[PDB]
């Protein structure tokens, strides 16, 4: 869950 | 009395923050979806999408935010990121014309544009008042980014695990705000109150944003407008 | 020989629903997020998201899919959308530009428009391809919504549980198709198998855009470009 | 699961 999320906090 | 070496650092990198995530020309805007005067929504999901971008931007060059735990770091934004989006539009918040100005009238939003984004006066009232009375305190830019640096590390918002880290994350940055405004700000012995009290605001503006974004986020012919990043940052998930 | 009564009427009612389901004016367009020459991922992404709203439209139309169940109308979905976007596009196909043209020259899609979405000539070759070998058929619009139609309701998917009522739909808009072609389309002995071959050559194009849609969908910084409906119809969730 | 299509298809 929160793929998103992680990616953009690298 | 004066500001530490260490305290104006911190201030330094937050302005240098926010000037490297918030672009005052807007003219990334002409890539959303069009406005159209829920007519509305898809521009303004897309728009909101993009702000949350940026505002993971900021919080990752905050003096200990990269620090957290990625969970805590989640924490933070699922819980901040709409009252930091509430607090960055400021900069392009007009009195003359109650209405946020991003450098075109096709990017002119005026109340009745975010109603036709599935949004009730309940909301748009508190929200242009709390707009109007955030401009009316003339914040510093330093003033501006700490607060938004201060909201984002709050302590008290679910989710967070490391309550004494973030805790001493903030209280150092509320250190830095007293300290600039008593020595920087001619006359804001009032200042840091107010300020104080806009973040409560923010909180009753929180609630009543996750209020409505359940009803848009419960019709599927309205979720489907919005982007995976603000279904993922809006959304209930829970790590 | 001549068709009978209830083969016209099925006729009637599928080139009704694709005359309400593709809108030849391409007026839409202007709301998608604008091309830029992942360049062109935004735009298309949305076109993509809007044409698979109007193949849901289109399949609600086909006489018993709507009494098929909903696993069984979401499993034929899925496994299809993406070759009934393949086949209806050739509608806006030009063979003298070799191009997709849809009413302006920002929303004309050339080859390398689609590289900057995130596609290689894997793909991109063999579609072109398809498109103009499709285009020289020449094919009445009868023609065309009677293969999008038995293209839709295949049995031979994965998910689907009622194949024999598939199947049996399938087989009576087949019946139609042969019929047709013999009664109605001079010189038309041949046309019949080549349509065929042609559902053959959307099986490989399908086959080959989920090997690169799974690229882009494991990149979080190319799937949060996509909408939560693209999301649905090409991820892999099975009811 | 399928909130979007389930919708779209009544
Ligand atoms: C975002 C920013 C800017 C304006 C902000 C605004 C004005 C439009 C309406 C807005 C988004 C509110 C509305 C409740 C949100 C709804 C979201 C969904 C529909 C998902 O519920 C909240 C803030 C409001 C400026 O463009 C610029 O200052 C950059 C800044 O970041
Ligand atoms: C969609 C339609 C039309 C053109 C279709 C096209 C031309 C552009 C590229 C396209 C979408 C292909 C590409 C592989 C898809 C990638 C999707 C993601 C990036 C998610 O992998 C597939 C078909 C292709 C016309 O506008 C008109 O005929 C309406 C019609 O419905």
């Amino acid at each position: 869950k929160h793929k998103i999320l992680h990616r953009l906090l690298q | 009395h004066m500001l530490s070496d260490e305290q104006m650092q911190i201030i330094n990198s937050l302005v240098e923050a926010h000037h490297k995530t918030y672009d005052d020309s807007y003219s990334d805007f002409v890539r959303f979806r069009p406005p159209v005067r829920l007519s509305m929504l898809p521009h303004l999901a897309d728009l909101v999408s993009y702000s949350i971008q940026k505002v993971i931007g900021f919080a990752k060059m905050i003096p200990g935010f990269r620090d957290l735990t990625a969970e805590d770091q989640i924490a933070l934004l699922k819980s901040s990121a709409i009252e930091i989006i509430m607090l960055r539009s400021n900069q392009s918040f007009s009195l003359e014309d109650m209405s946020w100005s991003c450098g075109g009238p096709d990017f002119k939003y005026c109340i009745n544009d975010v109603t036709k984004a599935g949004h009730t006066l309940e909301l748009l009232e508190p929200l242009v008042k709390f707009q109007v009375g955030l401009k009316k305190l003339k914040l510093h830019e330093e003033e501006h980014v700490l607060l938004m640096a201060i909201c984002l590390l709050s302590p008290d918002r679910p989710g967070v695990q490391d309550h004494v880290r973030i805790e001493a994350l903030q209280d150092r940055l509320c250190d830095v705000l007293q300290a600039y405004i008593r020595i920087q700000h001619p006359g804001g012995r009032l200042l840091y109150a107010k300020m104080i009290q806009k973040l409560a605001d923010l909180r009753s503006l929180n609630e009543e944003h996750s209020k409505q974004y359940r009803s848009l986020s419960f019709q599927p012919e309205h979720s489907m407008q919005l982007t995976p990043l603000v279904l993922e940052v809006f959304g209930s998930e829970v790590s």
